[PDB]
């Protein structure tokens, strides 16, 4: 013996592997279908019908019931983005990049875009709110270490837009998700923690510029910050990087973006 | 592709040297300078490989490969069959890689995200290069590397593995294997951890963050939150890949004769016989 | 610096409140463990709600015992003098029955034995730890998954030291305890079963093992880059997807031409991370029993140089 066998050198071990690739090949198929719940339904438009196409190995749904009085959601993307975008053609073959119809950031298109998202504060385990201002919660306390509260936030150009006032924290997961900037006009605006550096001497926002600051879309409400506003602040904050430094392109290198 | 949402975000930018020219989604893909500079730098590798094969034998997937120049064949990029095809598959390949790597920085950049994946990728290159152009260059014989061939590159692994005894005993392997292992643990756990939440027992509520964070606390007696585990994500697996490469670059040189004899030092220290 | 999201920028800590009361008989969760600045710099400073309960205790008892035995069984012959125990901790196995009595628990002290007793308790420990994972999953929701995923692991564990030896009609094939030695049994297991790299299963297992380090290096990588506005918080997005998702989606749709999203990313991941053991275990159950000298099998099919 050297591997017992059935019909023509096809052993019990041989049986095992043909069977494996017989159904795993199917697994990929399933999870790939399951993977395209969103997006993939409607990339075709009825200005003219189908002779071109819209892929459809697409699955049969179920419904995510949102705990918080939220409701029921069917994710197979019945998507109709009802918002506007400032963009238009630059040639007729769809792969070509198609320009912003006048500055992005103010109306968000390109790398600095936000998106509609049920205009209500994020789910906590408890019905309570999630992200809540440090100046308003049961004992949260950065101890002896550099809480940026009394130092000027500063962008690319100058430190003349930098009254830091209070950290803005996530209550369950204990993380400081926001720094609050009382802009030179008593306007509190927040910034996404990751995109700013806190040197024990100043807060550097290599993300944006001294200006462009007084634009981060106001959280029009004092305490409750939220999606339509949360995806918006980060969105316009991102508008630095690509669209900030006037220099519309440039080879790069390690240390702070080209510096000065 | 056309990925519905895509529509908006499809704008110019990025590009390290492809200025404005050479940045148009060839269908679902993104042709950028490096995008082409991969394809060329790549294909000229497939052609070189495909042909080189038509001078040694059978037109078969699982039966060719690529052996470097002999051992004391010096170093100097010798013949175009007795190991030079390798050096022209490598410079071609290594390049193709480095390109796709930085290509990501391009695409990544023009979408506001952060140059973070290629970093995690630069470790895979750091790996390859150790056992192809680092370990070999050390002791001159550009044979100590490995032949690109499917069923035949497993053989190098063994023929060099046992050249040192039972490689197991070799250090790095040990702690490096630990992270490779522990990678699975992580994901496996994170792999259920949200699908469990996202999908709870029948007509119940979509168990949210807190529950993830409790369950684990409520089992291991700890949970690292939601950013926490996606941190380990690199560190665990990636450090594995780093540590793995130590496993070899050292063996050649820092220590020659058979392992099982290193760990013999602890076994002897004065006080202990 | 922190412009790349690795270690945390600022240290906010608050009142450690116990947490969830959902069905879970709150009566067993402990009080509050220490907070920790160090672990804090990574992702979450707390000790937390260790819930010492019913079937839990049972596990750690058997486990600490499975341990104690091997310890005593280390000690008992180990030139006792606790000046060497440290030294020869490594080369120190206490291999299962050497001679073949067959699966006969009537194997004594020296000539094996060890195993039966010890192995008995480890057999419970893990199974009782499989226990937890289900009841503790049932106590709120948490589908089942985190338990069902472990079955895969517990499977090869049983195949490697329980099922297979039961098919050769002999425990000797038992991947016994000790450090250095399990490491060695593993080597000539292949070098008697014909250079294992030739086996279709140990081969797919390594491909899948390697595949997991890849997928987590990717998920992780994709996230801290996208962690500028919500990527970090995965579920809410499987219910209301902002640009963390969308932007993270494009990235791949561009680089490689097709991508996942949220539920899908981890529905892919669990599978690719579980299969490592599943698949890998199947092949280890075929070696020996239904196939000696692997290479041959391969040689009949194609497995060429
Ligand atoms: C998979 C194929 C072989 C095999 C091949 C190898 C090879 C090859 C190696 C190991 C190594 C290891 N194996 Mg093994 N091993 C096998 C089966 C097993 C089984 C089992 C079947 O039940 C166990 C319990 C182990 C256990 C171990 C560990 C002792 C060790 C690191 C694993 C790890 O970090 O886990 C994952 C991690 C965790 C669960 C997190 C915690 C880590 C724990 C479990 C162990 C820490 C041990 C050490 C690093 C620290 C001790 C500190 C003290 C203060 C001294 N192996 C099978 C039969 N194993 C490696 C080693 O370096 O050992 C010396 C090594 O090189
Ligand atoms: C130190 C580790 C060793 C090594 C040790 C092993 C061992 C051990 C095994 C393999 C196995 C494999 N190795 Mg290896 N392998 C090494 C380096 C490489 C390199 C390289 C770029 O350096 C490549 C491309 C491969 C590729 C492969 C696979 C084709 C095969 C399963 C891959 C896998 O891990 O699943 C993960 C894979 C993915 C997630 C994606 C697939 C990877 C790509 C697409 C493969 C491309 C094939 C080729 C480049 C096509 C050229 C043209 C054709 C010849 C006509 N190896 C190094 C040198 N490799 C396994 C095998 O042979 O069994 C089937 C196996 O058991
Ligand atoms: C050395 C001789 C062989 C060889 C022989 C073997 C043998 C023999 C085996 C493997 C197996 C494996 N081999 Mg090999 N293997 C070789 C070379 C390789 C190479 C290589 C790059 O050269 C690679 C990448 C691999 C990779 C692998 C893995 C894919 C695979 C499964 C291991 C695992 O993930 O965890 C393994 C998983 C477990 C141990 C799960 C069990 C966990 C338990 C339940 C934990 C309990 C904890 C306990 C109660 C308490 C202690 C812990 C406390 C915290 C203190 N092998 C060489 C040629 N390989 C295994 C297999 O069959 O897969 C195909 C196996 O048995
Ligand atoms: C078999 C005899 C010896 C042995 C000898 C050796 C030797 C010799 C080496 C290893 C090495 C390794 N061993 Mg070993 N090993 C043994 C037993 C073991 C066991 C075990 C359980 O038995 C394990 C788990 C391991 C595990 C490992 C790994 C930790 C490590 C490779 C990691 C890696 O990513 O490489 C990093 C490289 C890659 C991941 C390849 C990436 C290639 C590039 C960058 C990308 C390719 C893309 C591709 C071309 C795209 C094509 C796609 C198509 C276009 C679609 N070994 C014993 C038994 N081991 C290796 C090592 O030290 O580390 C490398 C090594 O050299
Ligand atoms: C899906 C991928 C595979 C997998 C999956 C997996 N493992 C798992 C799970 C899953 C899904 C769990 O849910 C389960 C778990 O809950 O942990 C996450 C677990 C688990 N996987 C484990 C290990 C493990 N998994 C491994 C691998 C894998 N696990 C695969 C990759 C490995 C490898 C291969 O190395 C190991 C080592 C366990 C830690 C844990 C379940 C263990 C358990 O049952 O515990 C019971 C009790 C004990 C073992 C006793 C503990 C001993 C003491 C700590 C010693 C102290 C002794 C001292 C004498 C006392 C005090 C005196 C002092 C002087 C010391
Ligand atoms: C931290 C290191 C870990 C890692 C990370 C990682 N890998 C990555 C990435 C990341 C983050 C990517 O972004 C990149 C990717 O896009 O895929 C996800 C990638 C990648 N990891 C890959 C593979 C891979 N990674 C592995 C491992 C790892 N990757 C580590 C565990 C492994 C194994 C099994 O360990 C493999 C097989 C690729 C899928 C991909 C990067 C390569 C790439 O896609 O390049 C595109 C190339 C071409 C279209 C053709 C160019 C080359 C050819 C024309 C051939 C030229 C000659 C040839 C190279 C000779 C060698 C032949 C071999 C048979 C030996
Ligand atoms: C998003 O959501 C998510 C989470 O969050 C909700 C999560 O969590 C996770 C998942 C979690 C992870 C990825 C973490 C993975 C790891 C684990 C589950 C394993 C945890 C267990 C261990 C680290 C311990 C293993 C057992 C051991 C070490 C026993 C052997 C020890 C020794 C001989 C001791 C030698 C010690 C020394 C030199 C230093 C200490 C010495 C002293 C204090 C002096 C001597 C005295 C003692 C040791 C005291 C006695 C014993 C003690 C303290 C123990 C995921 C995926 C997730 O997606
Ligand atoms: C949350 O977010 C996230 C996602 O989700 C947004 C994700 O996904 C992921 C990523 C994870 C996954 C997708 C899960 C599974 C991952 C893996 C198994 C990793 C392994 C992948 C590889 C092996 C792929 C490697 C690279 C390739 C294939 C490059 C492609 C090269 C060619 C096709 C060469 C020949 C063709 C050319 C040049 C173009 C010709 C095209 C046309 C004329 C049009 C028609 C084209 C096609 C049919 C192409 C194929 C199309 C398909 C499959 C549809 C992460 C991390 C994530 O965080
Ligand atoms: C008390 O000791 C002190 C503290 C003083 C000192 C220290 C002691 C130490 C550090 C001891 C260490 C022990 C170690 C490190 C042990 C390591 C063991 C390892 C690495 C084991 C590896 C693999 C083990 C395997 C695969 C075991 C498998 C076991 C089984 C599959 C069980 C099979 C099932 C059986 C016997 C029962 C079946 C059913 C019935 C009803 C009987
Ligand atoms: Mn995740």
């Amino acid at each position: 013996m050297v591997g017992v066998t059935a019909f023509g050198n096809f052993d019990l071990a041989s049986l095992a592997i043909y069977s494996f690739w017989i159904f795993l090949a199917g697994l990929i198929y399933y999870l790939q279908t399951e993977n395209m719940r969103e997006g993939y339904p409607l990339e075709n438009e009825d200005g003219t019908p189908a002779a071109n196409q819209g892929p459809f190995p697409l699955p049969k749904p179920k419904t995510f019931i949102l705990p918080h009085g939220r409701g029921t959601l069917t994710v197979p993307g019945p998507e109709s983005e009802d918002r506007p975008i400032a963009l238009a053609r630059t040639a007729v073959s769809e792969g070509f990049p198609h320009a912003p119809t006048g500055d992005p950031m103010k109306d968000g298109v390109g790398p600095a875009s936000w998106v509609a998202r049920r205009d209500l504060p994020e789910l906590d385990g408890h019905g309570h709110n999630k992200i809540k201002p440090m100046k308003a919660a049961a004992g949260f306390h950065v101890s002896a270490g550099k809480n940026p509260i009394g130092l000027p936030v500063r962008g690319c150009d100058l430190e003349i837009a930098g009254k830091v006032v209070d950290i803005w924290v996530d209550i369950p997961e204990q993380m400081a998700r926001f720094l609050e900037v009382e802009l030179k006009d008593g306007s509190t605006r927040l910034l996404p923690m990751q995109m700013v550096k806190v040197q024990s001497n100043r807060v550097h926002v290599n993300a944006l510029s001294s200006d462009l600051f007084a634009g981060i879309p106001t959280i029009k409400s004092p305490t409750e910050v939220t999606l339509l506003e949360e995806d918006k602040i980060c969105g316009y904050v991102a508008g630095g990087l690509m669209y900030a430094a006037p220099k519309r392109k440039s080879v790069v290198a390690a240390m702070l973006a080209e510096y000065a | 592709a056309l990925l519905s949402f895509e529509r908006k975000y499809r704008v110019p930018g990025g590009t390290l040297v492809g200025g404005n020219l050479f940045d148009f989604w060839v269908g679902p893909f993104y042709v950028g300078f490096f995008g082409v500079a991969t394809f060329f730098f790549a294909a000229l590798g497939i052609i070189l490989i495909a042909w080189s094969a038509v001078l040694q034998g059978t037109w078969n997937p699982q039966l060719i490969s690529v052996y470097p120049p002999a051992l004391e064949y010096g170093l100097g990029g010798a013949p175009l069959a007795k190991g030079g095809l390798w050096q022209i598959i490598t410079i071609c390949a290594t390049g193709a890689f480095v390109s796709w790597a930085l290509r990501e920085v391009e695409i990544c950049r023009k979408l506001g995200i952060g140059y973070h994946i290629p970093f995690a990728f630069a470790f895979a290159i750091l790996a390859y290069l150790t056992l192809v152009l680092f370990r070999p260059v050390m002791m001159g014989a550009w044979g100590y590397a490995f032949p690109y061939g499917i069923w035949t590159h497993l053989d190098w692994v063994s023929n060099t593995g046992y050249t040192y005894g039972n490689f197991h005993y070799n250090p790095a392997h040990m702690i490096a294997i630990s992270f490779f292992f522990t990678n699975a643990l992580a994901l496996a756990l994170h792999g259920a951890l949200v699908l469990s939440a996202a999908n709870p027992e029948k007509g119940k509520e979509m168990r949210t963050p807190d529950h993830e964070d409790t369950f684990f606390r409520d089992l291991v007696g700890y949970s690292i939150g939601t950013l926490g585990i996606h941190r380990l994500g690199l560190l665990l697996s990636l450090s594995a890949v780093f540590f793995s490469a130590l496993c070899m670059i050292i063996t050649g040189t820092i220590w020659f004769d058979q392992w099982v004899d290193w760990w013999q030092w602890w076994v002897k220290l004065p006080w202990w016989a | 610096a922190e412009y790349q999201n690795i270690f945390s920028q600022v240290q906010v800590r608050g009142p450690a409140d116990l947490g969830m009361t959902e069905d879970v008989n709150l009566a067993n969760r402990s009080g509050v463990g220490p907070f920790s600045t160090l672990l804090g710099w990574f992702g979450n400073a707390q000790l937390g709600p260790i819930y010492l309960g019913s079937l839990g205790v049972l596990s750690l008892f058997s486990g600490l015992m499975w341990f104690f035995t091997i310890g005593i069984w280390f000690w008992y012959q180990a030139g006792w003098n606790p000046a060497v125990f440290l030294r020869d901790l490594f080369f120190f196995s206490l291999e299962p029955p050497a001679p073949e009595y067959g699966l006969s628990f009537a194997a004594p002290l020296k000539e094996g034995g060890l195993w039966l007793i010890a192995s008995f308790f480890m057999f419970v420990a893990v199974w009782s730890w499989w226990g937890r994972t289900y009841l503790r999953a049932q106590a709120m929701g948490m589908g089942k998954h985190t338990a069902w995923a472990f079955l895969s692991a517990i499977w090869l564990w049983m195949v490697l030291g329980f099922i297979r030896p039961i098919l050769m009609g002999s425990w000797s094939e038992a991947v016994p305890y000790g450090i250095f030695s399990h490491l060695d049994w593993t080597n000539n297991f292949s070098l008697v079963h014909g250079n294992l790299f030739y086996n279709p299963f140990h081969g797919l297992s390594i491909a899948f093992l390697y595949g997991s380090a890849l997928l987590f290096a990717m998920h992780g990588a994709t996230i801290l880059a996208v962690s500028r506005f919500g990527g970090e918080r995965e579920l809410e997005q499987i219910a209301d997807r902002g640009t963390a998702a969308e932007r993270a989606a494009l990235f791949w749709r561009w680089t490689m031409g097709f991508n996942a999203t949220m539920e899908g990313i981890h529905r892919w991941a669990i599978w690719m991370a579980v299969l490592v053991t599943l698949t890998g275990g199947i092949g280890i159950l075929l070696s020996g029993t239904v196939v000696d000298n692997w290479y041959v099998w391969g040689q009949n099919h194609g497995m060429a140089p």
